[PDB]
């Protein structure tokens, strides 16, 4: 009933989403679905459209600390559905009424810490969503691609291969893929976010950065699929103006690009 | 941005005299993993490198049986390679049924090229996004054929198709002066060293990713898979 | 009027065993009262475990073995394994019945090994009814051979006899005896006896001279 | 598909439940016009002899679905000799495409042994079986009514099944009586489309259980 | 060989059929029904070549049932008879002809009772009484001798029993039992089997 | 469709055709100017017989016209095979307008750019009909086609009366062309066909010359 | 996040300048929409878990089938709605039965998957053929492109990669079938986050001894008694 | 354009169309017709010009005649409308139809189909020009269940008086068809010039009486 | 060929001999003339052995496709109607089939005589073959619906034995099956010499 209430309250009330219509969010995050808008009990889809309809709404400047304090609270939860949808919520909540956040030096830092934090979670889906929203916050320039950002991503890319445990495989020691490979996937996924944040232009930092992703093709799954989707998505959008995109690369960097096999399983 | 008026369908000539859909299908084969084919005086060996969707999946096949004397290897869309295998297997069956003899490999390759020219010229149908590498043995000795999405077919001393197969062609053109006088094991090791040079620096030829297909004079076409490539790979040298 | 058939003679024979299958046939191709050739064997290696014996109208025999060989290759392409003896049996039942209304005038006997290593003999009519037998003679002198095989391999109409399993050497002796006795009285049978033995080691193939009349 | 599914929600409410020895299937008959003859608007169509169907949605698209299912009941009965299963003709109706048609359908009836069945087709072809269901306008609230009142003791006799269907329609159909259309089966017999007098009697016994 | 008879009175149609299925010297079945209920007030009675009877008559059965389901009302016996005759004549010169001899009985609400004779060529005739089989030769004269248009249904069952007693007396084939039905304003009624 | 209105634009650019239904017959006069003196005017005909009792004329596009002349004559003779009776004019216009409608429904073709004036005589009674490129057909007392057909259709509406003879209808069909001829018609640059009880025939230019001399 | 399209995607039969058919590309990465479905091949048989997502308690759970019986030795779990899969399922059943009619033997899981993949040549269904033939127990994934591959653990559907990264870790070659069933339930409960009961998951096993077997409600709840 | 009425009574049905000529010399021998007999016991009127009118009308006649060929009975009237509306469902003819008939199951009948493939049974309706004006004038004055052909012809000329555009209602401008049952036979009688004159002058005598 | 089947209280007993001839030449003494369609239906083999084999194997294929598509086993009336509809498409062309589809569906035990001419009749007892008349004699003298199980076995064995004794084209071994509520069982394969020593001495 209160979900159908916030549904109608989203576009009608003068001060949308008061500070106690905000503790209703972390309970609504863990019950919303992830992928599809298909028929889920009329309460999941009711919570999905309510969350989509409520990020899309103006905030006050005194209110952007409070919502982001709610968001980093329920991005620290144990529900990966919740951590996915706080990261889609942040994704719509920033760009709609984006400056309000840019006129806060502590909110931009809180959002970048939140997206870098969720970029290294145990669920692959929320890691992919954090890469998508990092790449989108970096595209609109809300978030700047720092030199500490490159240092953090490249220091995550060099973690180690975990030296796969021959313990038959343990006794009961699994169900979580790793603590080591999740860091390499986080770092590669952040570099992919940075090279996908510039879809139609190669900047000066991209050619050196894109050579780093080329060293992670044969890096095992899930890092392989992230590299392949990232570089396929790269060169499907950089072909329309490639005669001046190629000039930012060196001749020893265009040769490395064409020697990439980023092609799906229904090839070869 | 630079949007092209002429790369819409295959039945459109550009004013530069080109057909861009044929050209764009020509690099559907560089979307496939590398494959080396090479022949001696007595044998023709197809060596291919194959990849897996995961560590739990089982390494997509690239060498395919066509007859007892013809075996091909594929690079590009494996859905078009299946159409081509079904066609080529049926042509081999038809002329072993009518004439009770194996196909000349060049006649089947000509017949493939006549098949694949038809979607390069007729509307609403794409060129075949696969290139084949065709080993065969017949009365004229062993044969290595390359067919491309441009419906152009090539009679080869040795050839590599697939992604970053330039380096294998740099190997093969350098070493083709001694392919004919090889025995079987040295010809397979030449094909492996050509395939091993289509690799990055951390990767190596293992029993899971290497598939070897050999036809010869007194040998029918046989695909050597996982355990069977161990005699062929445990005689090579370390990567230079 | 045009007649699409001719009886080319020929007697075939298969016998199953504990670990063997012996398929035998004469080599005379006949027509009317003439002899086309004296070296035309009626057994055909299909796989490394299976020999088919074909007798009747020889044009249908040639066509039908070529169809079976093509279907073996189509099977091995679509299924990545050679056929079993029972699968060739069931497939040939379908092939022969697809030509129900203008039949293959062919008497088929498939002899080979099953998938546990034992001998298997399948006996077909021209329209594809088959069953697995212990032994079967088909073709020109089947009504001659089949009572003696009922006597000696089947141990029928005998009292106080020991039912030993048939070994390979004694079954070879029985095959050579029955085709000498059929070459005497059947005029279409003669000139040689091609014997194909299917074992675990493979298919070995022998020939024995018969009468030339 | 989504167009065809929004064609259903505009359509009239159809309720079906399945009992022990009865399947009841009730539709909101709707005031069409004044000089309109209401005989031609059916909305409840018998399919074979033991399979009935109510739809919700476009009546021009429904009539061709009804006709194709009604032919295939006889074709199945002519090739296989037995009547269709409600599973069978439900799977056939959900398999029909035109576009998809633009109807949802509640398909009640009995199979040869004598089992009551209730099935529900979507315009995307993704049928499934029900113990009670509603399609049409106001269908989710009638279905919410039916996860409360479909019990074993509310369907145990033959009349309480009909009254469960009427109470389910009387949520969204506010005319209170004369403006609903019923049909029961009572296995091995036929359709028995309920009279306006019999519906009014059942409505009277439902109303008499509401002052108490 | 297979016997049909219909006797059509003022407000009814009495129909009977023999109850025997045969295979060349033997009877394989002695409770075999040759009456196929088209609708609630129409019976088709079908004899003829084996296989063709059940195929043609069940085709007509499912199409009359399809008519009722599509339309919400039944075919009349005239309309069902003319539909049956149209299908039997349209299949006559085709690649698949049905060699079936038909009686169509039925009570119409408006036109009263009706009995339709139809042979394998599909010439349709309406008759007060009609019969198929070789026993028709022995019993149509008894019908001609004793039928009156105002015959009661008890007197009609008596006349039927006379015809079947002639079959027991004079006819060469063992036809012991006979399925007997009346179509009324109340539908199709099973009477007792006239057995011998 | 928009191609039907654009096909009517090609009809109204065509040469004038005038057809008048008299009491004892129907005329069909048309405009036939040769673009130069090099063209043999004897060669190609615009007024055209379909049967012995039905003729027609057009405005718009001649090659489109011959396609329906050929198919009107086929529909007429396949009526005559079935019935051994000359086809009624109205039945033939239904058949031909069904053909002319077929090329508007199907894609990948255009409509005809031609509008037909079908005349006839059947059962002692004349007929005037116009088939439009849409496939629609209208029965007329008198109408114009082609270039300035509007002005012709109101010139006819002033000079039409029902107790009119065939010769007087030839006289007022020449006048309706002459209201828009642009430059002194002769027997070699118009073309008249008449139906009467004797059947359809196209008037010989020697017979057109005397009608022109009477004006 | 924003919008990143080019001139070379969503052309239905048109290669890109890198040899790619992006109309087909996006129509394969739109069949992730289905619910999750985990098959694990073990030496004791193959197991198939799929989540069911029942709408209402008025609806029969045995009426939406997400694991079907292809033959007595082959089951198949689809992701996506059943009506997209049902021509592929019917094709697989008809192919096993035609192979039986001609050959008097059971068709292999690879040949059934190949015969379906021929009919898939998109068609927008990811399938998981699990079964037992003469090559032991075998599991086959067939993505909507038509590409099929043997795989000894595979998750298809909504959280295919997050569950696949867990299947990369729990799986080993010496895994028993009960350990595989417990592991597939743990990963389904992980990618679902709901309580695990016999109304939101199906489970079926194909063992070398017995036939294709769907778990009943009593047999299913014994498995989740210790998860 | 064009318009026609259709009015159901207890002892018959009528169609009452327009005959308005667009030009002074359109002959009208051809355009005079507006009522289209379809079989022995059923007639129709179209909303459109004569060319597509005949395209519909001959298909309706052909469906009725193949029904007569199969069953040797005339086609029931809703069933011919169902057949053509199933033809017009597969084509989604921008023309509406108005059917009068009599069949043995349902008596005198009055149907109206739209281009989209739907149809409805009416007791009085109008299609074409000033349709809504005519049905709004008709819903007032049509007495349901108690009208005869005398009152139905009176309603027909009363509605056509103030919905036809012709500015003076004369017998040259209206086709009236009357479908009655006369001793076991359906009579589709196109009601002729002198009787339409007598019914217009009787109508005008009533309006000039009520003006006093 | 002699094949009989009869329904009684405990199922339907299916019985056949095993002799296939070719003219006067006896081609085989070991023919399996009771065709095991699926684990719940039997057919028999009279006429063309290839025709009975092929068309009941095609019926087996269609019954298993039915059970897969519908999650329930087919009825006996439906399977026999499928077989009759299949062989009715080839009337005149020369099929020689006559058979008895035997099962236990949820209408009880089932028995349907289906032949290539198109007779599809239910019934309590049937007997198909060349020696069908000689089996009908003994079977009709011994039949009741209330036989015991071993007595019904003896009735069907002895009826097939007498049919083999009089018919020249019947002989070999009697093959006796029992279709019970949970499928069929194969109860005996008795040689006719053994039954001759049993019934006379």
């Amino acid at each position: 009933t209160i979900l159908k209430w916030l549904m109608a309250s989203a576009g009608r009330s003068f001060s949308t989403a008061v500070t106690e219509q905000l503790q209703l969010l972390p309970l609504f995050f863990k019950i919303a679905p992830v992928e599809n808008d298909n028929s889920y009990d009329e309460l999941k889809r009711d919570a999905k459209l309510c969350l989509s309809l409520m990020s899309q709404g103006l905030l006050y400047p005194h209110q952007v600390p409070l919502v982001l304090q709610v968001l980093k609270q329920t991005a620290r939860s144990s529900s990966w559905h919740a951590r996915y949808t706080v990261l889609t919520y942040l994704q719509t909540m920033v760009f709609y009424n984006l400056f309000i956040f840019l006129n806060n030096e502590d909110a931009v830092k809180d959002i970048r810490w939140l997206v870098i934090s969720l970029l290294e979670d145990e669920q692959l889906e929320v890691r992919e969503m954090a890469a998508t929203t990092l790449s989108g916050l970096l595209q609109c320039n809300f978030l700047t691609m720092d030199s500490p950002m490159q240092i953090h991503f490249e220091q995550l890319c060099k973690t180690k291969l975990p030296k796969k445990r021959k313990r038959d495989p343990g006794s009961v020691g699994d169900t979580i893929p790793s603590a080591e490979l999740v860091k390499r996937h986080a770092g590669v996924l952040g570099l992919g976010a940075c090279v996908l944040s510039s879809p139609y232009d190669v900047p000066t930092w991209m050619p050196q950065l894109l050579m780093n992703l080329s060293a992670h093709l044969n890096d095992p799954q899930p890092i392989e699929m992230t590299v392949k989707k990232t570089l396929s998505n790269f060169r499907r959008t950089h072909h329309d103006n490639w005669q001046e995109h190629k000039q930012q690369f060196t001749d020893d960097q265009l040769l490395v690009l064409t020697d990439l096999l980023v092609s799906p399983c229904y090839y070869a | 941005m630079f949007r092209n008026q002429y790369d819409n369908d295959v039945t459109v000539w550009s004013p530069q005299g080109r057909i861009h859909q044929i050209e764009y299908a020509m690099e559907a084969v560089k979307q496939g993993s590398a494959t080396v084919g090479l022949k001696s005086k007595t044998h023709a060996v197809l060596v291919a490198l194959k990849r897996a969707q995961s560590e739990l999946a089982a390494h997509q096949k690239k060498i395919l049986h066509v007859d007892n004397h013809i075996g091909i290897s594929i690079a590009g869309l494996t859905a078009d390679a299946r159409l081509l295998c079904n066609f080529m297997r049926q042509e081999c069956l038809d002329s072993r049924f009518v004439f009770d003899r194996p196909l000349p490999v060049s006649r089947l390759v000509s017949l493939i090229g006549s098949k694949t020219q038809i979607p390069t010229q007729r509307y609403g149908r794409r060129p075949y996004g696969v290139g084949l590498l065709i080993a065969g043995y017949d009365d004229m000795g062993p044969h290595i054929f390359q067919t491309c999405p441009s419906a152009n077919y090539f009679d080869c001393r040795a050839m590599s198709i697939g992604a970053r197969s330039q380096s294998a062609r740099t190997y093969l053109e350098r070493h083709m002066s001694e392919f004919m006088e090889c025995n079987l094991n040295e010809l397979v090791k030449h094909g492996l060293r050509a395939l091993r040079e289509t690799l990055p620096a951390e990767q190596d030829l293992t029993t899971k990713n290497v598939s070897i297909g050999i036809v010869g004079k007194d040998l029918e076409f046989t695909i050597y898979d996982d355990d069977d490539v161990s005699p062929f790979l445990e005689g090579l040298e370390e990567r230079p | 009027r045009f007649s699409p058939y001719v009886f080319n003679g020929g007697t075939i024979l298969a016998i199953a065993g504990e670990d063997f299958a012996i398929v035998a046939s004469d080599t005379r191709l006949s027509e009317g009262f003439s002899i086309h050739t004296r070296d035309s064997p009626k057994c055909y290696k299909l796989t490394d475990k299976t020999v088919i014996g074909c007798s009747g109208f020889h044009g249908d025999c040639l066509t039908l073995t070529k169809i079976i060989e093509a279907r073996l290759k189509m099977y091995k392409h679509s299924n990545n394994k050679a056929m079993t003896t029972g699968a060739i049996a069931a497939m040939l039942s379908t092939i022969l019945y697809s030509r129900r209304f203008f039949p293959y005038y062919v008497y088929n006997i498939i002899g080979g090994l099953d998938e546990e290593g034992k001998g298997a003999v399948y006996s077909f009519d021209p329209v594809g009814s088959y069953q697995r037998d212990s032994f079967k003679a088909g073709g020109s002198a089947s009504a001659m051979l089949q009572p003696l095989l009922d006597n000696q391999v089947g141990f029928k109409n005998m009292q106080n006899v020991e039912h030993v399993p048939l070994s390979l050497d004694r079954a070879m002796r029985l095959v050579k005896d029955v085709f000498i006795s059929a070459a005497e009285r059947d005029v279409y049978t003669g000139d040689a006896l091609r014997i194909c033995i299917v074992t675990k080691e493979g298919i070995r193939e022998e020939t024995v001279s018969l009468r030339k009349d | 598909v989504e167009y065809a599914q929004e064609a259903v929600k505009k359509g009239s409410t159809a309720v079906g439940v399945r009992g022990r020895d009865i399947v009841v299937l009730g539709v909101e008959k709707k005031s069409v016009a004044k000089l309109q003859d209401e005989r031609t608007v059916r909305k409840i169509c018998a399919l074979d002899d033991n399979v009935c169907m109510a739809f919700a949605g476009l009546t021009a698209d429904a009539r061709i679905v009804i006709n194709r299912a009604r032919v295939e009941c006889q074709s199945h009965r002519l090739t296989v000799e037995d009547p269709v299963t409600v599973e069978y003709i439900t799977r056939y109706i959900a398999s029909l495409k035109q576009r998809p048609f633009g109807i949802s359908a509640l398909i009640v009836g009995f199979d040869f042994d004598g089992t009551p069945r209730l099935y529900q087709t979507d315009p995307s072809g993704t049928y499934h079986a029900w113990k009670a269901n509603a399609i049409g306008r106001g269908a989710k609230s009638v279905r919410e009514f039916l996860e409360k009142n479909y019990t074993d003791e509310a369907i145990e006799t033959d009349d309480l099944t009909i009254k469960l269907v009427i109470k389910a329609l009387l949520e969204v159909v506010q005319s209170g009586g004369k403006n609903i259309e019923l049909a029961v089966m009572r296995r091995d017999q036929s359709l028995k489309i309920l009279n306006p007098e019999e519906i009014e009697k059942y409505v009277a016994e439902i109303e008499k259980e509401k002052e108490e | 060989m297979e016997y049909l008879i219909g006797i059509q009175g003022p407000d009814y149609v009495l129909v009977a059929s023999d109850r025997v299925a045969a295979s060349n010297i033997v009877q394989m079945k002695d409770d075999h029904d040759k009456m196929f209920k088209m609708s609630e007030k129409i019976l088709l009675l079908c004899v003829g070549e084996a296989g063709d009877t059940v195929q043609f008559a069940e085709y007509i059965q499912k199409n009359v049932q399809l008519y009722k389901m599509r339309n919400g009302y039944e075919l009349s016996p005239t309309a069902a008879a003319n539909f049956t005759r149209r299908n039997l004549a349209d299949c006559l010169r085709s690649r698949t002809p049905y060699h079936v001899n038909l009686l169509l009985a039925g009570y119409d609400e408006h036109e009263g009772p009706a009995l339709y004779y139809m042979d394998y060529l599909a010439a349709l005739a309406k008759a007060p009484f009609a019969a198929h089989g070789y026993g028709a030769f022995l019993t149509l004269s008894i019908l001609d001798r004793y039928y009156t248009p105002t015959i009661s249904r008890e007197r009609a069952v008596e006349l039927l029993r006379k015809c079947l007693e002639e079959l027991q007396k004079r006819f060469i084939l063992n036809l012991p039992t006979f399925s007997v039905r009346i179509i009324d304003k109340n539908g199709i009624h099973d009477l007792d089997n006239i057995s011998f | 469709l928009v191609q039907i209105e654009y096909a009517l634009a090609a009809v109204a650019g065509g040469a004038p055709s005038v057809g008048i239904k008299a009491a004892n017959g129907v005329v069909l006069a048309t405009e036939k100017k040769q673009k130069s003196i090099l063209y043999d005017e004897r060669s190609v005909h615009k007024v055209e017989p379909i049967t012995k009792h039905i003729g027609l004329v057009y405005s718009g596009m001649g090659p489109d016209y011959r396609v329906l002349v050929h198919r009107a004559r086929k529909l007429a003779q396949q009526y005559y095979l079935v019935y051994q009776e000359p086809i009624p004019t109205a039945q033939l216009v239904q058949r031909v307008a069904s053909v002319m409608q077929e090329y508007t429904q199907s894609g990948g073709v255009r409509p005809f750019g031609v509008s037909l004036l079908i005349c006839g005589w059947n059962e002692g009674r004349p007929y005037l009909f116009q088939s439009d490129p849409s496939g629609a057909y209208f029965a007329w007392k008198a109408t114009a086609m082609g270039k300035n057909y509007v002005n012709g259709k109101t010139f006819l509406e002033k000079r039409y009366n029902e107790d009119l003879e065939l010769e007087d209808a030839i006289h007022t069909a020449i006048l309706t062309l002459k209201e828009s001829f642009e430059g002194q018609m002769t027997e070699d640059n118009i073309e008249v066909g008449i139906c009467n009880e004797a059947g359809f025939r196209r008037l010989t230019p020697t017979e057109v010359k005397d009608y022109l001399a009477a004006i | 996040m924003f919008l990143t399209r080019s001139e070379y995607d969503r052309g239905v039969n048109t290669f890109s300048p890198e040899g790619r058919l992006f109309q087909v590309e996006y129509a394969i990465e739109a069949i992730k929409l289905g619910s999750t479905a985990i098959g694990i091949q073990t030496s004791e048989g193959v197991c198939l878990a799929v989540e069911k997502r029942i709408t209402s308690p008025l609806m029969e759970p045995s009426s939406i089938e997400k694991i079907v019986e292809i033959d007595a030795h082959i089951g198949c779990a689809m992701s996506g709605l059943i009506a997209d899969a049902k021509t592929l399922i019917d094709k697989a059943r008809v192919e096993t039965q035609n192979h039986w009619f001609t050959y008097n033997e059971t068709m292999t899981v690879e040949s059934v998957t190949q015969a379906v993949s021929n009919l898939a040549l998109p068609f927008g269904v990811a399938l998981l053929f699990g079964g037992v033939d003469e090559k032991g127990p075998q599991l086959f994934h067939m993505d909507p492109s038509g590409t099929f591959v043997q795989c000894d653990a595979r998750a298809i559907g909504s959280a295919s990669e997050g569950a696949q990264s867990s299947l990369q870790e729990v799986y080993h070659k010496s895994m028993t079938l009960k350990e595989a069933i417990k592991s597939s339930l743990i990963i389904l409960k992980q990618v679902m986050e709901e309580k695990l009961n016999a109304t939101n998951i199906e489970l079926a096993t194909v063992q070398p001894g017995q036939n294709f077997h769907m778990f009943t409600k009593e047999e299913l709840e014994e498995v989740i008694k210790d998860i | 354009a064009g318009t026609c009425l259709g009015i159901l009574a207890n002892d018959g049905v009528l169609l009452a169309a327009e005959r308005r000529n667009i030009h002074k010399l359109l002959d009208e021998v051809f355009f005079s017709e507006k009522i289209y007999k379809l079989n022995e016991d059923m007639a129709c009127s179209v909303a459109g010009i004569t060319s597509d009118a005949n395209v519909l009308t001959n298909e309706l006649r052909l469906i009725a005649q193949r029904y007569l060929l199969q069953y040797q009975e005339p086609i029931p009237c809703e069933q011919l409308v169902t057949a053509l509306c199933d033809i017009k469902q597969a084509y989604t003819f921008g023309v509406s139809l108005l059917y009068i008939g009599w069949d043995k199951h349902y008596g005198f009948q009055l149907y109206q189909s739209d281009p989209s493939g739907n149809y409805g049974g009416w007791k009085a309706t109008c299609i074409g020009n000033n349709s809504a004006a005519a049905v709004s004038m008709l819903k007032q004055d049509y007495k349901e269940g108690e009208m005869t052909l005398k009152s139905a012809l009176a309603l027909a000329i009363k509605v056509l008086n103030k919905t036809m555009d012709v500015s003076k209602l004369s017998a040259e401008k209206v086709e009236i068809a009357t479908l009655t049952r006369e001793n076991g036979k359906t009579v589709i009688r196109v009601l002729k010039q002198k009787e339409v004159e007598q019914l217009i002058k009787k109508h005008e005598e009533e309006e000039a009486k009520a003006e006093r | 060929t002699t094949t009989l089947a009869f329904k009684f209280r405990h199922g339907v007993i299916v019985a056949a001999d095993s002799r296939a001839t070719a003219g006067a030449y006896i081609a085989s003494q070991t023919v399996k003339k009771v065709i095991e369609i699926n684990p719940y239906l039997l057919g028999t083999m009279a006429g063309g052995a290839a025709d009975c084999s092929f068309w009941e194997r095609l019926l087996a294929r269609q019954c298993r496709i039915y059970e897969l598509r519908n999650k329930e086993r087919i009825s006996v009336a439906a399977a026999s109607k499928l077989l009759a509809n299949m062989v009715y498409q080839y009337k005149g062309m020369g099929l020689s089939m006559g058979t008895m589809i035997c099962g236990w569906d949820k209408r009880g035990p089932g028995l349907y005589y289906v032949d290539s001419e198109g007779n599809r009749i239910s019934g309590a007892t049937f007997s198909v073959g060349s020696g069908s008349v000689y089996a009908y004699g003994v079977m009709d003298r011994g039949y009741s619906y209330d036989l015991e199980v071993e007595q019904a076995y003896d009735l069907a064995r002895r009826a097939i034995y007498q049919a083999t004794y009089r018919d020249a084209y019947s002989g070999g071994a009697v093959n006796l099956y029992h279709v019970r509520e949970d499928g069929w069982i194969r109860v005996s394969s008795d040689n006719v010499a053994d039954l001759h020593e049993k019934y006379s001495g």
